[PDB]
């Protein structure tokens, strides 16, 4: 076949729920990231110095990250503010590189 | 022992004991206190709210993310 | 690893203002060995903290106000960090801080 079975929301209930310890450990790390950037890209100083120094803290970020999170498969960062950072602990190097998804983004 | 660890801290004890501000609204601190001791044995967070995780699950996440990004190669000391 | 910290108080050299700041604290390793190359740590507010003087385990919990004598301790659980803030309960005598039996 092709990839990626998604039966999503077939579950019981939804993608929207509470059930585990590991679940609710991801999703401090979800919106604590998701602050750290809603405050991190709204400040002060934003020259956007994404091609000198700025591309080794978002690299940083993404690695270490699952350096520090257990649930760690695949992963992205995929922006220009692709200027992707693909990353993907294959065993322990994050396979680095540069959808309906992001057509939703876009949509809300 | 707890008991006579009472006799511990001087206009506090409406801070300790009251936890009351005759020892906060006027009384002359002139230095904070500190619970190295006035704990438990070392809760440690083992005797723990669960902020004390929150806050470590913040701590935790900065704290790798300035390692690995200071153990990027050729620290330049870019400030 | 880290560094834990002490409950404080908003004073050095002034009055101890609202709050009793419990901090944690850590060392930034340096980057091919590591070194100490910095510190940061915040300090929050440990003076809204509910506090358990008759738990198993807790902030040093003593249930020094009923002990045996009809004692049951049915303590005061969440306003913060405040002491006799453990209510005890005299169990099926007379109540007259004191539990007492039956005649």
């Amino acid at each position: 076949s092709g990839r990626y079975e998604l039966a999503g929301l077939p579950g019981k209930w939804p993608a929207l729920a509470s059930a585990h310890p590991s679940l609710h450990r991801a999703l401090d790390t979800l919106t604590h990231a998701t602050n750290f950037l809603n405050v991190m890209l709204q400040s002060n100083k934003s020259r956007e110095q994404n091609l000198q120094d700025d591309l080794d803290w978002y690299q940083a970020l993404v690695w270490s990250l699952l350096e520090g999170e257990p649930s760690i498969s695949r992963a992205a960062i995929t922006f220009s503010t692709q200027v992707f950072l693909q990353a993907t602990r294959e065993e322990s190097r994050i396979l680095l590189q540069d959808p309906h998804l992001a057509n939703a983004t876009l949509e809300t | 022992a707890q008991k006579l660890a009472e006799e511990v801290p001087m206009d506090v004890a409406s801070y300790l004991y009251t936890g009351d501000s005759h020892q906060l609204k006027r009384a002359n601190c002139s230095g904070r206190y500190e619970l190295a001791g006035l704990p438990g044995k070392w809760p440690a967070l083992a005797s723990a709210h669960p902020s004390l995780h929150r806050a470590l699950d913040t701590l935790t996440h900065a704290t790798n993310f300035l390692n690995v990004m200071l153990q990027s190669n050729k620290s330049r000391e870019q400030n | 690893h880290f560094k834990w910290s002490p409950p404080y108080l908003e004073c050095e050299n002034g009055s101890y203002k609202p709050g009793w700041l419990v901090t944690l604290s850590s060392a930034i390793y340096g980057l091919l060995v590591p070194e100490f190359r910095g510190v940061m740590k915040v300090d929050i507010n440990l003076q809204k903290v509910d506090i358990d003087q008759c738990s198993s385990d807790g902030w040093f919990s003593g249930t020094h106000k009923c002990h045996l004598n009809n004692s049951e301790c049915m303590p005061i659980k969440g306003l913060g960090f405040v002491l006799g803030a453990y209510e005890c309960i005299c169990k099926a005598g007379f109540y007259h801080y004191v539990c007492l039996p039956c005649r």
